[PDB]
């Protein structure tokens, strides 16, 4: 009985193993594919930016600015409180690292005309719909939706930060 | 020597089913439902099938091909909006389905009831992805909220959703594979109708009356052929009224916009026939509590045979179970209109009540009122 | 916030069976070709549409004639201008939206194919947008290169007033009012995201007539069948 | 095979169904001309050779 | 009565019952289609493209 | 029975007729779209070629050659083994033009 | 108390389909290839909804979206390659199905061998659109030359290209056709393969020795499952030594250039598991006659049955009937030789020689063979 059981126990497992091998291949087939996981990867940039300048880039299919908030801006922003906003958001915790600000750029509220890289109450600010924007990319004038979302940013070194 | 009818393989099986199937004579109306949504589902799986020979399922030409059947196809509008409003009719005709099961006690037949779970839960997976493939506003914005939702699933969700959406956002990949789980989905539904025909042919039907109508069954050809013919005949006039004189009355218009994923459109419901899910996910406030009630208020049907306590089978001679019963339709409808409505401070608490007294009136209030129900009659 | 609900305006196309008023589609086309076609468009809608729903086959032809389209590779591999047929989309006024956004404002002016079809409320809320401007109420101050609309929301469009009193001249002969040029437009639009209104509404009336002469037909049938069962007497009779 | 069906009554059955399948058969081609709207055959019909 | 020499027939053989139903199909379905085309004309008469053509 | 048969040959009727205009309607749905019902009415100079040289056009989904032919068989190419050649032609009646000579390009053989 | 394997509905129709179904114990390994069939639909089936997962549908993006599976997507190669020689392995088990029943009398189960002829019908016909499918130069010219032989057909014959054409010629409107309808397709076949499965279980199968096995019975459970597990196995070395090591070895080349309308390939030859038939085609100048003769090389399977003379079920016994079959087997792969050749001498006498000699065989000498045959032996 054990020779035999040990033949069928041979035969299961090596079954075992295509069959697992057999599933991945179609289950990872499904997962992203190559070319999503190239140009929707991270899109690290350098420190092509100077001071206060805002270098637009295009990532994921969405605009990227990385406005270089100064020690100034930071200053403003600190200090303007949470609940004038629409949506509460204090300035260093959205943003982890203030002299450089990472935001995605696209006017909330079907995009009606923002003003960029310039601003009353800051960086941006957004006339169309009571719509002012902060140099740190948040919602001054105008109950809009959100502010200016905030990518998921990562600094592993100087002038090499991998976003969305 | 033989009749062919009853000595053929196939045309026997086709005989015991559909001709000389003894079925009770005194089943109302609604016991024609499951006639229609069959029909539908031939309706879904026909004109569906002429859609997909002009639809190409792609980011940039997705719309376009819709708009093209709608605009250059000879009779391209009839098909699509004939398929939208089908499906439509589909949910309505399904929920009238579930209604009479719940009413008059067809959940003893517990293998079909089942079954029907089953499909319920593979109708709602098809026609929300079914929704997808228009490429609108509607579309894309339904499409990422519901597939974000699986991310509330502890440890694996985030590898869930990025598996489901085939990258890191609702794309291409995305729209490919819904077309094809779209286009396999039905067939799978059909087999399961298959299955759950076969189920309730073994123990006949109900009655509405719940008694055993095994002294009465009559043949289902002469009678119930042209009695669902009839039924049929009504749901296409609906299906043709909304199709030909109110073609989007059951539609967002703004799903014939262009999908653009950097613009929120102001509102972002789902489906008229997916709110009342939809809204049992709003009244949580946890992410996981609320796609769990989510999954929990379809996944209820199933523990309605453990939950009956009556007597009585059907639902026609207990008076407070029917008052029951129809606060249950009307919370449903709150629930719909609930979450059509934005979530606001009217809105909230409406839609908490609905909510609790929904899933309340299936657990607690149904079972006590049918033990008040035997206590009265003393049995 | 709030919002402004577009009263039902009484279209002519609005009854159950009335079809669209082609002559004032054949006149809205023409107001958006002298007005609108500027900063819109409706890629989806070609001059071979129009053919027997507002223009004649020839005046189709001399209508896509009078504008100029870009064509393939040349032997060269060249891009070519070249007049319209009746298979050329409206053209596009803006060669890439990102061209559209920045030389209006900072709106890019949507697509019109299914601005009818696409907006809540439809013909009514684009006539009222239409004639509904109107200098803001005080404490409201928009930017300058705004202008107050209230049905649009947001109260803000970057929509310069499209049509003021006797913008262009209609070849009818009708007056240019600025309220008959927004009825003739919005039912042109209405055309144009519902191509198939008028045969929608024809079909619609031979399915009501054939459901009304086959409904009692088929429930007579069913009563003749089932009148063996209704008119069934029972007895019982143990010994 | 045909050496059965070859009988005298067998003709007379023949005989007998001839009148039924033979005006099934102009049922078929009645049908046949209306579904396919055969403009070949429907242009000498009177009333309906108004419809083109 | 008519009906009855009506059943005695075309109704009687299904076969001449299936020879009527496919005349009537010719028949019923060139008239119903007149019949509503001209309702839907005089509904809206002067609007649809037949009506106007004329001045073109 | 004529009463209950009537009725029933009536609605059979009705049936037949939204049968026939639904089938058909589905059908004519996959029939050819108006898109390419904007049908082969193609154009275009012919000029172009210097002089006996096959210029290919897409024109209705497949080839056409577009071609002004060689001066020597405008005049005798009818003379070029006029015998009778199987299917006997010249350029007189198979193009009106003298020279300009079109004709779409499947072949004869498959 | 009982059961539920013999019981259960579901579990009742799996028992009595293969695992308490009596099979005959001396059934051949020529058997398998039922199974090998299944499986290989199955595969044919999976595979294929994971390429409907990332395949568009027009001709701007149907070559560059194989090219993307191919090159991009996870292993998405794999599944590519599988699909295409999935195919040739499952018509190499059909070919070698049909020569069993034919071989072994199986036709005188007239039920299932017409199922069977619709089954092979309808697999050519998906083959043939799936091809089609990559927008290939092969694809592309060989669907124009098949397609254009409905021109043949009298009267409708124009029209009905016209109307699969979806226009003019190939084009954009039949790209998305045929994959509508190579999706749909298997799902049909299915149904058929299961109807199949009942009419040969009305009966029983049929053992190599062509006599009646009702005696000697086993159960297919303990068995024949492990048979079909073997088969299986050796069917997926062959099918993996395919597309593992020599993918592109039953293709064509030309089928890795974009459809160029404008430009043919050297040779137009269709897959190779049609040239058998193609080359009937060829064989008779009269472009109707052609198209009759490639209809009728399937068709006589349906009269195959009608042929049969001999006492005999089987050729077990029957050594001329043998060299018989066995030339036939010779004739088709002959034809199927001819097929790729070009139209050139000594091709076109040899095929015209082929074709003539597939017909005789199986119309004139077969028979006369079993006349003689049963002279042979007193009866
Ligand atoms: C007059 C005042 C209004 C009376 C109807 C409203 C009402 O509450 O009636 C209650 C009253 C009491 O119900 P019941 O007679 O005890 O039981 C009805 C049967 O269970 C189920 O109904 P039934 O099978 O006895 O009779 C069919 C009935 C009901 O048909 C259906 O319920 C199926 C169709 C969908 C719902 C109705 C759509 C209209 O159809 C109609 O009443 C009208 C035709 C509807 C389309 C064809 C069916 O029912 C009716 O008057 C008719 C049925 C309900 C119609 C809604
Ligand atoms: C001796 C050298 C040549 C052997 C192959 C040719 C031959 O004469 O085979 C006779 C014979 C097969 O035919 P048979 O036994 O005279 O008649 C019964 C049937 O063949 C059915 O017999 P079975 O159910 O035992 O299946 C045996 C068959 C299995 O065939 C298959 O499984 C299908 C073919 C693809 C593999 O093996 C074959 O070799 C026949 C097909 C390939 C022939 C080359 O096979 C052998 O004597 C040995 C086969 C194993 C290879 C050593
Ligand atoms: C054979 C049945 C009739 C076929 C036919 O073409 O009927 C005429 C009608 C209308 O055609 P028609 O009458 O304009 O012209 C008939 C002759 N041909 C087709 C060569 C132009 O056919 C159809 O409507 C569809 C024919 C194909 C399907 C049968
Ligand atoms: C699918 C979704 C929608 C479903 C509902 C709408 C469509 C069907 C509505 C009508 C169904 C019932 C009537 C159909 C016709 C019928 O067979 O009635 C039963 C009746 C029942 O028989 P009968 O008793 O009425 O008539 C036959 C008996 N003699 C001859 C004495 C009158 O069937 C027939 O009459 C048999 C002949 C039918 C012929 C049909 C084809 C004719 C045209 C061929 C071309
Ligand atoms: C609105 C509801 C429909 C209009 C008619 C009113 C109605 O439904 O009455 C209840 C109806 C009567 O049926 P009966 O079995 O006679 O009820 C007991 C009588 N003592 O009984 C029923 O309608 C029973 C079936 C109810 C569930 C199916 C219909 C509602 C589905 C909602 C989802
Ligand atoms: C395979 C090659 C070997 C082969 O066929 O050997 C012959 C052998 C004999 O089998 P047996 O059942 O013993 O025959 C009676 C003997 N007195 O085996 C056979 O005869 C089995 C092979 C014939 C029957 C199975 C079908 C094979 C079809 C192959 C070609 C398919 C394409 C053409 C037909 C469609
Ligand atoms: C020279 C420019 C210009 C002219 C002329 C013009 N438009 Fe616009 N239109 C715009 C711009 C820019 C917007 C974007 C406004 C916004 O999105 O805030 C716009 C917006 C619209 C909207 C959007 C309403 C909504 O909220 O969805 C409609 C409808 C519209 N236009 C129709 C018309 C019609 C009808 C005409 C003339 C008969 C016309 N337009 C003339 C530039 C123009
Ligand atoms: C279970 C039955 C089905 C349901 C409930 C269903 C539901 C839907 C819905 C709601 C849409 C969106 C329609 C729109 O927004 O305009 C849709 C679209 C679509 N469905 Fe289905 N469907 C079903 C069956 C099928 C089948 C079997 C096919 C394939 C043969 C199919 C192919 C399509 C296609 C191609 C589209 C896109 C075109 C369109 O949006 O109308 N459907 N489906
Ligand atoms: C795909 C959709 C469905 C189809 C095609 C379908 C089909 C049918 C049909 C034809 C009947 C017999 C007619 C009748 O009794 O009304 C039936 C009965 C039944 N179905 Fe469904 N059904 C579907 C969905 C469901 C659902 C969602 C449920 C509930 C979970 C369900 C539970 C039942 C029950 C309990 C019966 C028995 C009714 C009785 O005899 O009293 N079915 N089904
Ligand atoms: C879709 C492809 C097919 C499938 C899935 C299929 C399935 C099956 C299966 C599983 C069997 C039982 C195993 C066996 O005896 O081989 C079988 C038997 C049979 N099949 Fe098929 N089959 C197919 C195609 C065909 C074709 C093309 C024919 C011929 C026209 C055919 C005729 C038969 C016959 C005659 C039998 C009985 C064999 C015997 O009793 O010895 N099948 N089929
Ligand atoms: C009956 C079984 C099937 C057969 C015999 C079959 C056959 C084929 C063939 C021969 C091709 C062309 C392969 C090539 O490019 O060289 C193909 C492609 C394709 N088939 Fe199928 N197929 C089957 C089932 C299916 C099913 C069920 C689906 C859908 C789920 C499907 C989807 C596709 C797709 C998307 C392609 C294009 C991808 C490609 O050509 O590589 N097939 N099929
Ligand atoms: S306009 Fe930019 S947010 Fe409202």
């Amino acid at each position: 009985k054990g020779f035999s059981y040990l033949i069928t126990a041979t035969t299961t497992v090596g079954v075992a193993y295509a069959a697992k091998n057999a599933v991945s291949q179609f289950v990872s087939s499904m997962s992203a594919s190559a070319d999503v996981l190239a140009m929707s990867k991270i899109e690290i940039k350098l420190s092509d930016i100077p001071e206060g300048k805002n270098m637009a880039f295009k990532w994921r299919g969405k605009p990227l600015f990385v406005r270089h908030r100064t020690k100034k801006e930071i200053d403003q922003e600190a200090a303007v409180e949470v609940s004038q906003l629409r949506d509460p958001q204090h300035d260093l915790e959205r943003v982890k690292k203030p002299e450089w600000v990472i935001l995605i750029g696209v006017c909330t509220h079907l995009g009606c005309v923002p003003i960029a890289n310039a601003g009353d109450f800051g960086g941006y600010y957004c006339p169309c719909h009571g719509s002012h924007y902060d140099a740190s990319g948040r919602i001054r004038k105008g109950p809009a939706p959100l502010n200016l979302e905030v990518p998921t940013y990562e600094f592993t070194s100087d002038d090499l930060v991998i976003v969305g | 020597m033989t009749n062919i009818r009853k000595s053929h393989p196939l045309m026997k099986i086709i005989n015991n089913a559909f001709i000389d199937l003894p079925a009770p004579s005194n089943i109302s109306s609604w016991w024609n439902f499951g006639s229609l949504l069959g029909i539908c589902l031939i309706l879904q799986i026909l004109t569906g099938l002429f859609l997909a020979m002009h639809y190409t399922s792609d980011t940039t030409t997705a719309f376009s091909s819709v708009t093209h059947i709608c605009r250059d196809v000879n009779y391209g509008w009839v098909i699509r909006y004939l398929h939208a409003n089908g499906a439509s009719m589909f949910f309505i005709c399904l929920f009238i389905h579930v209604g009479r099961g719940l009413y008059y006690g067809s959940y003893m037949f517990l293998e079909t009831w089942n079954i029907g779970v089953v499909l319920l839960f593979t109708v709602m997976a098809t026609a929300f992805m079914g929704y997808v493939l228009p490429w609108g506003q509607m579309s894309f914005w339904g499409a990422t909220v519901i597939t974000n939702l699986l991310s509330a699933i502890p440890y694996i969700g985030t590898d869930l959703v990025e598996w489901i959406w085939g990258g890191f956002s609702v794309d291409k990949a995305t729209l490919t594979r819904f077309f094809a789980f779209h286009f396999i989905l039905p067939f799978i539904i059909t087999a399961l109708a298959a299955v759950h025909l076969l189920f309730l042919h073994e123990t006949g039907s109900n009655n509405p009356t719940g008694i055993s109508s095994d002294m009465d069954k009559i043949p289902f050809h002469p009678y119930y052929t042209i009695k669902d013919i009839l039924g049929a005949l009504f749901m296409m006039l609906i299906l043709l009224i909304l199709v030909l004189f109110s073609p989007d009355l059951l539609g967002d218009p703004d799903n014939y916009t262009p999908a653009n994923p950097l613009n929120t459109p102001p509102h972002i419901k789902p489906e008229w026939y997916f709110l009342f899910a939809y809204a049992i996910l709003r009244s949580i406030p946890n992410k996981l509590g609320g796609v769990l009630a989510l999954v929990a208020s379809i996944l209820i049907l199933i523990l309605m045979p453990m939950l009956h306590t009556s007597k009585q089978r059907s639902m026609m001679f207990r008076p407070l179970s029917q008052c029951l019963f129809w606060m249950l339709v009307a919370d449903l409808i709150t629930l719909t209109w609930i979450g059509g409505q934005p979530v606001e401070h009217p809105f909230i608490i409406i839609g908490q009540l609905a909510s609790i007294l929904y899933f309340l009136i299936i657990l607690v209030l149904m079972p006590i009122t049918s033990i008040i129900e035997n206590n009265l009659l003393k049995w | 916030d709030l919002e402004l609900h577009a009263p039902s305006y009484p279209w002519s196309h609005r009854g159950l069976l009335s079809s669209l008023d082609h002559t004032s589609i054949r006149r809205g086309f023409q107001v958006y070709k002298q007005v609108c076609s500027s900063c819109h468009s409706m890629d989806y809608v070609a001059y071979r549409h129009l053919v027997g729903v507002c223009y004649t086959e020839e005046e189709a032809k001399a209508l896509a004639e009078e504008v100029e389209v870009q064509d393939g590779p040349n032997e060269d591999g060249e891009m070519f201008m070249r007049p319209g047929k009746l298979s050329d989309y409206f053209p596009k006024p803006y060669p890439n939206p990102e061209a559209a956004r920045a030389a209006n404002n900072g709106a890019l002016p949507p697509d019109l194919s299914y601005i009818v079809r696409a907006r809540h409320g439809g013909e009514d809320y684009v006539f009222s947008l239409l004639t509904g401007y109107c200098e803001p109420p005080t404490g409201v101050s928009l930017r300058e290169g705004l202008y107050f609309n209230p049905y649009f929301p947001g109260q803000a469009i970057a929509m310069a007033p499209p049509i003021y009193n006797e913008v262009l001249e209609f070849d009818d002969g009708t007056p240019a009012t600025m309220s008959q040029v927004a009825k003739d437009v919005c039912t042109f639009l209405r055309w144009a995201s519902e191509p198939e209104h008028d045969h929608r509404k024809r079909m619609g009336l031979k399915m009501l007539m054939m459901m009304g002469l086959l409904l009692p037909l088929v429930y007579a049938m069913k009563r003749h069948k089932w009148s063996v069962l209704k008119s069934r007497k029972l007895a019982y009779r143990p010994p | 095979m045909l050496s059965r069906f070859l009988g005298p009554r067998y003709r007379e059955l023949a005989r007998n169904w001839i009148p039924t399948a033979s005006m099934w058969g102009a049922v078929g081609a009645v049908g046949l001309v209306w579904a396919t709207d055969w403009r070949l055959i429907l242009d000498w019909v009177p009333y309906i050779n108004g419809k083109f | 009565t008519l009906t009855a020499r009506l059943y005695s027939l075309l109704f009687r053989r299904t076969s001449t019952f299936a020879l009527t139903i496919a005349v009537g199909a010719l028949f019923f379905e060139r008239a119903f289609d007149q019949g509503a085309d001209a309702i839907y004309e005089h509904i809206n008469q002067g609007k649809l493209w037949k009506h106007i053509k004329h001045k073109y």
